[PDB]
């Protein structure tokens, strides 16, 4: 069985910061490239970043770059993000989900989440 | 585009094989070694299908290579890939084919395997 | 990308989820999928690659594009499929990046 499972949520005043992960299990994590997707309460999915399986591509959402830092630990099966200098408008539960494209070589576009975790949620407020 | 290859065992003998995962292209002063790159620059790459002698100012890849995807489909091999350089307007390396499939999961920089060779 | 705030039927009839985007998001790549999200959980792939279908999504869930619009429709509606469903894309606008739909809520 494949699990993703998100820690490091709570509250947060803004202008704070907050670093989430989540351990993987069931796979072989250094295969497969992991993304972020939030969704705030009410509201849609938002992608947020994701990290390559080598760390070398790492991409983030116009609204969050400059601001977020991404990393993984491929020998402890562990993906990290760090939030720094965030407001209210990041609220929202966090996800980390694995992409179903194995062969990121081929098609590095083709993106999809065959497996999400529970997610966590981040409050940004006082 | 370039891509610097990650996922290497660290340890003239040259090695390309995959069990221990090596692949040698180092600068010095199954059709795997492809062409060598010497130095403006001179390239000299034999690719699927013609040999290719240029010389120009390269800006070649810290780790240049070409790559033949296996397609499961139809067995059949074909390249795909020629990373060698970004531009082309004492010192060489060798330039090794890498092989990618469905064995071979991952991103640019580690979803690749080698097929036994060595120089 | 836009979709229909909700969609509704019978069950036993087919729905239609229409995914209207553009030619650098929809037209011109073939990657869109979409995800089930039931009430307080995380959302499930049904379909990805316009059309395939992952191993353990039934078979009344499918996938299809045209133009710069793509669909999910779902046969034999039943009871269980209540969920906000959302399209998925990759869009080479500017910076490399993906996007989801508004989410169309399924009753
Ligand atoms: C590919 O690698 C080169 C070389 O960087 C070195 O080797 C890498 C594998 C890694 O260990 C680096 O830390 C090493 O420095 C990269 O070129 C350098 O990129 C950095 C920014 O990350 C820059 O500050 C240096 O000046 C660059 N070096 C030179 C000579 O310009 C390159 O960016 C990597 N990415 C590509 C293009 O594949
Ligand atoms: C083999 O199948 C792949 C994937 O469909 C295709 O891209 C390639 O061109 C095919 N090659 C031959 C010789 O049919």
């Amino acid at each position: 069985e494949v699990q993703l499972v998100e820690s490091g949520g709570g509250l947060v005043n803004p202008g704070g910061s907050l670093r989430l992960s989540c351990a993987a299990s069931g796979f072989t994590f250094s295969d497969y490239t992991i993304h972020w997707v939030r969704q705030a309460p009410g509201k849609g999915l938002e992608w947020v970043s994701s990290i390559s399986s080598s760390s070398n591509y790492i991409y983030y959402a116009d609204s969050v770059k400059g601001r977020f830092t991404i990393s993984r630990d491929n020998a402890k099966n562990s993906l990290s993000l760090q939030m720094n200098s965030l407001r209210a408008e990041d609220t929202a539960v966090y996800y980390c989900a694995r992409d179903g494209n194995a062969y990121k070589w081929l098609l590095a576009e083709n993106v999809r989440f065959d497996y999400w975790g529970q997610g966590t949620l981040v409050t940004v407020s006082s | 585009q370039c891509v610097n290859l990650t996922t290497r065992t660290q340890l003239t003998w040259f090695h390309a094989i995959h069990v221990t995962k090596r692949f040698d292209n180092p600068v010095l002063p199954s059709n795997i070694i492809r062409g060598w790159i010497f130095g403006q620059s001179l390239l000299i790459v034999n690719n699927a299908t013609n040999v290719v002698i240029k010389v120009c100012e390269f800006q070649f890849c810290n780790d240049p290579f070409l790559g033949v995807y296996y397609h499961k489909n139809n067995k059949s091999w074909m390249e795909s890939e020629f990373r060698v350089y970004s531009s082309a307007n004492t010192r060489f390396q060798t330039l090794l084919a890498l092989h990618r499939s469905y064995l071979t999961p991952g991103d640019s920089s580690s979803g690749w395997t080698a097929g036994a060779a060595a120089y | 990308v836009t979709q229909p705030a909700s969609v509704s039927g019978s069950p036993g009839q087919s729905i239609t989820i229409s995914c209207t985007g553009t030619s650098s998001d929809v037209g011109g790549y073939n990657y869109v999928s979409w995800y089930q999200q039931h009430p307080g959980k995380a959302p499930k792939l049904m379909i990805y690659d316009v059309s395939d279908r992952p191993s353990g999504v039934s078979n009344r869930f499918s996938g299809s594009k045209s133009g710069n619009t793509a669909s999910l429709t779902i046969s034999g509606l039943q009871a269980e499929d209540e969920a906000d469903y959302y399209c998925s894309s990759y869009t080479s606008s500017s910076t490399p990046n993906w996007v989801f739909g508004g989410g169309t809520k399924l009753t």
